[PDB]
RNA sequence: AUAAUAGUAAAGAUGAAAUAAAUAAUUAUAAGACUAAUAUAUGUGAAAAUAUUAAUUAAAUAUUAACUGACAUUGAGGGAUUAAAACUAGAGUAGCGAAACGGAUUCGAUACCCGUGUAGUUCUAGUAGUAAACUAUGAAUACAAUUAUUUAUAUAUAUAUAUAUAAAUAAUAAAUGAAAAUGAAAGUAUUCCACCUGAAGAGUACGUUAGCAAUAAUGAAACUCAAAACAAUAGACGG
């Protein structure tokens, strides 16, 4: 077969360097265990610095943070500060009331 | 003093870095000092740290961020490898170029004001290169700059009545040209990120300069030849050339025409094997990459 | 209700674009630059939206001094 | 000066006396109203020792008397009657 | 006081979708101008899938026209503007909450606090500075 | 008319629930471990059989302190397996 | 207290509860 | 302007409770002459076909297949009962149009019926079967359970 | 009295730059004791204290 | 719960059972109570309490500036508030559920489990002032060695971290302690209040006060005994 999964195969991007252990199995696992969502950050708006409680009327953003069913993410999963994760809260709460969520 | 010592010993000199010693994304430079121990002081277990390193450690390289810890370690990874990095680009010997034509970053040139006619660019930038700054501390730069500016009302309230009282009687498109060019002047003397932290040039991956030529017992080289790997069987998805592995750096690589019936045939196990490569060119981008381009010499 | 009537039709016509916050639209500085030079001209500035700087002024003989004085200097 | 604190808690118990009016189950809001009137007959006090003649023309401005500032007060359920706080 | 009342208009000819929302409008911005209350902004939000069937006197809903009402008034006629909206057929879902004014008298809608423009000034200085 | 013809496919499944899945004809017993995880992400299961008996409000709140302590109890467990781990691997 | 000891207070209290309501009935009947 | 009553899909609900299995299959049908009518506004059309009305076809229990009391709400009945089902809709033509599972609760039976449905019993009907859902019924708050029992 | 200042000082700032002399500003001249009609009287109607405040401060 | 619809013959319950055109499914209508995720009761509140949404009214934070000039602390008596149950009126009554009447279990079963389910649980206006009303730890002030983690304010910049000062929480030094342990107090000190003086009798009796009432507060003595209790230790035992 000359076929392999692209989970057992690394793509080195293009600029960047390299050593031989980045061909390696331990390589691949190593970049499972240690893969974060650290990227939400600078695409997470609740992140930023604006009050999640004035996207109360914008279901859209807000549908960011509940499951499918509409269950509010815990603090632990969403990785807001406690204000936040407050603000964002009654946001939904409070858009779930008026009919748009 | 022995404060005074203590600034000029060698652990001063190696630079603070939190920064992950595992780290899993796109390396483009190296992140940590190499700290090297010699022979004799690894048999003792002397890096010059702290504390001892593990004898289980045999190299002789290793990158720390914290000389002790809460639990009681070191915190360090026995890794000495980007050297290899930058003395195998050493040995391919391609000069590094301006895919610009910038001026030489290594060279104390006599610059002038070319660039300069952008001055509502970049002093502007420094209140608009805030990305990534706090929501807050962002803010402040309004409230903080306002005041210093507002403090330059009375000095431009009479030079510009005094030297082109035309425009404030005409139009302000040029009053607004004469505003720039104001604060810049009173701000050249300032020192607003007076050090620059961006990357200078190659940023010591290479100090090589253009136009030498290689001798060789076989006559002048004129093409560089290369070992090196091929990572994907498919060209990069959206782009027109491949992927290739060159001495610890990855390149994109141009075929003459076809690609080689080896790819076909091997598929995804293709990094196994080695193919000669022609480095055409190397370009530094402002991330501290290197944009390295080759050619799959094929035998033929 | 004079003005009433005239945002209700702006608003509400078919030419008029609604909020429908379907997708991320793209594009500050603007409102920034109204500072900058409200701040470093006052009085003598040429924003629409200016500060308490031009109405001071007035009151105080200032922009009046001023246009005399550029004036007399014209002359 | 401790006329002028009189003065100033004198508006905001005029202002909780209201509210307690239309609230007569606010509990909480009574607590501090009947904390915010002991604090200012504890200034007053003060005053009377400090300056007599400004505290006599104090409280004949802010429409008290002695008795209302020297009296234990608790301003309890039976004041409440006697003075027809919620009146009917 | 500064309001935001958020309403949901019912959508009942397909051909005049903007209509009873106009009319809603005018009825609303009378109250308020003749009680001596500020009509700041009205945003129009657009026709949107309402999240499930609603009902609202004795009749069901699956979708209604979004606008928002940006206004000034007292709070005797804020809820008298309330108690109207909750009684009229037309309006399916109506909110009205306060906009704090104790740091600045000139607050945007929290449609437009949300992009990042603060005050009405900044919305109105980025349509004539740089339009 | 056809315009309530045309527009009902969004309008049927703009009104979603978040508890479906569009089966893989291929694989039909795939789809079904789909649902089976969005039933346990959202704790369905758990909530039903938490809601066949009423449980005083302070048993509620104990059990809810003590879970949430073995939880965190776990996360500080897997810290220090890790710092464990690493220390190893460096010859500690 | 341990639980030990307030079993005996509990007793001491049922023993009293239990001879009010019994006197509460009589009083009924010879009412 | 006439009736014309038409099968659009099939509901294949299941309810799988601690004592019993309940198994129903039914027919979503559309009058394709309800937008025909006069006096039909936009509101009524498409209230109509987001809610089209359904017809009960077959309904089983575990106790149709002569499971008696405890045996009712065990794996097997389950297991049994589906494949009952799954046999009266190739005996009855209604295999044609496309079905929906709907599946309520978690009891013993619910496991047994996905099996029955991804095995040899039900190869015909998954075939036709192209959404599964869950429709457990929680509430929020609500009324009151009963109170726990000291066993 | 109907009259506003807006309105007032739009007839000051008129009369003298059109040279009319209704007698409104007669009248005016009494609603505000303005007896002269000049640039330099409607920049005395209009002073407001916190200008004198800035003055103050500053000794 | 009621009605409609097709569709049927069992359904429901339990350890297993049995007591009382259905069950299930899709619609429509009505009623009462409750408040899923977020969530940590984090935080807030004097305590009791407090987590679906909005609004009104009231109260609540930090720093700075100015001001008052000891105006403070504590607090007998007193006052106010005070879970659940209970009671007095008028409404409400879905679900739950003392009692009662039945079904089971058992040698018996005035129980544990099941059914029917009244008071009650709900709202309005009141009475009453009790809980393992617990941190089983009164309030205030001065002070003492560390670390970690959050939070807040401030400062800086080569702009995102770094440096400061407080608060909270966790683990500790010292100290204290019968020990378990406490840890900024259960430490070092100062001030004020409440309370205790062997067990049992007893928070009982009598009287008194208060309450519509249940009761609540106050609160003994005789007789008898040489006991009685706490922390910790080693065992034995544990369905
Ligand atoms: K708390
Ligand atoms: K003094
Ligand atoms: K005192
Ligand atoms: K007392
Ligand atoms: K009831
Ligand atoms: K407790
Ligand atoms: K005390
Ligand atoms: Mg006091
Ligand atoms: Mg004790
Ligand atoms: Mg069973
Ligand atoms: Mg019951
Ligand atoms: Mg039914
Ligand atoms: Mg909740
Ligand atoms: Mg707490
Ligand atoms: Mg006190
Ligand atoms: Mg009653
Ligand atoms: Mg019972
Ligand atoms: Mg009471
Ligand atoms: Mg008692
Ligand atoms: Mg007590
Ligand atoms: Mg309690
Ligand atoms: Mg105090
Ligand atoms: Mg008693
Ligand atoms: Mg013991």
């Amino acid at each position: 077969t000359k076929k392999i999964d692209q989970s057992l195969s690394k793509k080195l991007p293009k600029g960047t360097i390299y050593d031989p252990f980045d061909f390696s199995m331990g390589r691949i696992h190593l970049d499972r265990k240690y893969q974060a969502n650290k990227n939400s950050n600078r695409n997470d708006i609740m992140k930023s610095g604006a009050n999640p409680l004035e996207f109360y009327a914008r279901p859209r953003i807000l549908s960011r943070y509940v499951t499918s069913t509409g269950r509010i993410q815990h603090r632990d999963i969403t990785g807001l500060s406690a204000k936040n994760q407050r603000r964002l809260s009654k946001a939904i709460r409070r858009c779930q009331a008026i009919g748009l969520m | 003093t022995l404060a005074e010592l203590l600034g000029r010993s060698r652990i001063a000199q190696v630079a603070n870095n939190h920064k992950p010693l595992t780290y899993t994304g796109k390396k483009f430079h190296p992140t940590h000092q190499i700290i090297e121990t010699k022979p004799s002081t690894l048999y003792r277990q002397e890096w010059g740290l702290k504390s001892a390193i593990p004898s289980k450690i045999k190299s002789r390289y290793l990158v720390y961020n914290d000389l002790d810890t809460l639990e009681r370690i070191t915190t360090f990874e026995p890794r000495g490898g980007t050297q290899w990095n930058r003395l195998r680009f050493q040995e391919m010997g391609v000069p590094i170029v301006s895919n610009i034509g910038r001026q030489n970053p290594f060279f104390k040139y006599i610059s002038r004001p070319e660039d300069e006619s952008h001055a509502k660019l970049s002093l502007f930038k420094e209140m608009k290169g805030d990305t990534d700054i706090s929501p807050a501390a962002m803010k402040k730069r309004l409230k903080k700059i306002t005041a210093l500016i507002r403090s330059f009302q009375d000095e431009f309230k009479e030079w510009l009545v005094e030297n082109h009282p035309d425009e404030l009687k005409l139009n302000s498109n040029k009053l607004e040209d004469y505003v720039v060019k104001f604060l810049n002047k009173k701000l050249e003397t300032k020192t607003n990120k007076k050090f620059n932290t961006e990357i200078i040039g190659t940023g010591g991956l290479s100090y090589s300069l253009p136009g030498k030529l290689k001798n060789s017992p076989n006559g002048v080289i004129q093409r560089t030849v290369v070992p090196g790997r091929i990572l994907n069987v498919v060209k990069e998805n959206n782009d027109n050339k491949w992927l290739a592995a060159i001495g610890g750096f990855v390149a994109d690589v141009v075929f003459f025409q076809s690609p080689p019936s080896s790819f076909n045939s091997m598929g995804d196990f293709i990094r196994m094997k080695t193919f000669l490569f022609e480095i055409l060119e190397a370009s530094m981008e402002k991330n501290g990459s290197v944009s390295m381009h080759a050619r799959l010499l094929e035998p033929q | 209700e004079s003005q009433l009537l005239k945002k209700i039709d702006k608003v509400f016509n078919d030419e008029t674009e609604e909020f429908t916050d379907a997708y991320d639209v793209t594009s500050g500085n603007t409102t920034l630059q109204t500072q900058i030079n409200n701040a470093i001209m006052g009085s003598l500035s040429n924003e629409k939206f200016f500060d308490i700087s031009l109405v001071d002024s007035y009151l105080n003989k200032d922009l009046k001094n001023i246009s005399n004085k550029i004036d007399s200097k014209l002359n | 000066s401790s006329e002028v604190q009189a003065a100033c808690m004198t508006v905001r118990i005029q202002n909780m006396a209201n509210h307690i009016k239309e609230h007569r189950k606010d509990f909480a809001n009574t607590r501090n109203l009947r904390i915010l009137v002991q604090q200012r007959q504890a200034i007053l006090r003060y005053l009377k020792r400090d300056n007599p003649e400004k505290y006599y023309w104090t409280i004949q401005k802010l429409g008290l008397n002695d008795a209302a500032i020297t009296d234990e007060f608790n301003m309890d359920r039976r004041y409440m009657q006697d003075y027809e706080f919620f009146g009917d | 006081m500064l309001y935001e009342l958020i309403g949901l208009v019912r959508i009942t000819n397909s051909n005049a979708p903007k209509l009873e929302a106009k009319e809603l409008s005018s009825t609303i911005g009378k109250l308020i101008i003749q009680n001596r209350g500020v009509v700041r902004d009205i945003v129009p939000m657009g026709i949107r899938y309402l999240p499930k069937i609603m009902k609202k006197d004795q009749e069901k809903h699956f979708r209604a026209y979004h606008f928002l009402m940006l206004f000034d008034s007292s709070a005797a006629v804020q809820s008298e503007i309330l108690r109207t909206l909750k009684k009229d057929p037309r309006v399916i879902r109506s909110s009205i909450v306060k906009v704090d004014l104790d740091k600045q008298l000139d607050r945007a809608s929290s449609l437009h606090r949300s992009l990042g423009k603060k005050s009405i000034l900044e919305l109105v200085n980025e349509d004539y500075q740089s339009i | 008319a056809e315009i309530a013809r045309s527009s009902v496919e969004n309008a049927q499944m703009r009104f979603n629930s978040g508890k479906s899945i569009i089966v893989n004809k291929n694989n039909p017993a795939e789809s079904f471990k789909r649902l089976n995880r969005i039933m346990f992400e959202n704790n369905i299961p758990g909530d039903k059989r938490s809601q066949r008996f009423y449980m005083k409000p302070g048993k509620v709140a104990e059990l809810k302190r003590s879970q949430r302590h073995r939880k965190e109890f776990m996360m500080g467990f897997k810290r220090l397996i890790e710092i464990v781990k690493d220390a190893k691997r460096k010859g500690y | 207290d341990s639980v030990m000891r307030k079993r005996k207070k509990k007793m001491k209290k049922h023993k009293l509860r239990k001879r009010r309501k019994r006197e509460k009935a009589e009083r009924r009947k010879l009412s | 302007y006439k009736p014309k009553e038409e099968v659009v899909k099939y509901i294949l609900h299941g309810k799988f409770t601690k004592n019993n299995t309940h198994l129903t299959f039914s027919s979503v049908v559309e009058d394709k002459n309800f937008h025909k009518n006069k006096g039909l506004t936009y509101n009524d059309t498409m209230l109509y076909y987001l809610n089209l009305p359904q017809k009960v076809k077959i309904s089983l229990s575990t106790g149709c297949l002569g499971f008696r009391k405890a045996a009712r709400g065990e794996y097997e009945a389950a297991f049994q009962t589906s494949g009952r089902m799954f046999e009266l809709i190739k005996e009855k033509n209604m295999l044609n149009k496309d079905i929906e599972v709907v599946m309520d609760d978690f009891g013993k039976g619910r496991a047994a019926f996905i099996s029955a449905l991804v095995g040899k019993e039900g190869a015909s009907v998954v075939k036709k079967v192209v959404k599964i859902s869950d429709a457990t019924k929680l509430k929020f708050g609500g009324v009151r359970s009963p109170k726990m029992r000291r066993l | 009295e109907k009259t506003t200042l807006l309105r007032d000082i739009r007839t000051i700032q008129d009369a003298l730059s059109s040279g009319s002399t209704p007698k409104e500003l007669l009248e005016i001249k009494q609603r505000y004791g303005i007896q002269d009609f000049s640039q330099e009287t409607v920049r005395q109607l209009l002073q407001l204290d916190i200008s004198g405040l800035e003055v103050n401060l500053e000794k």
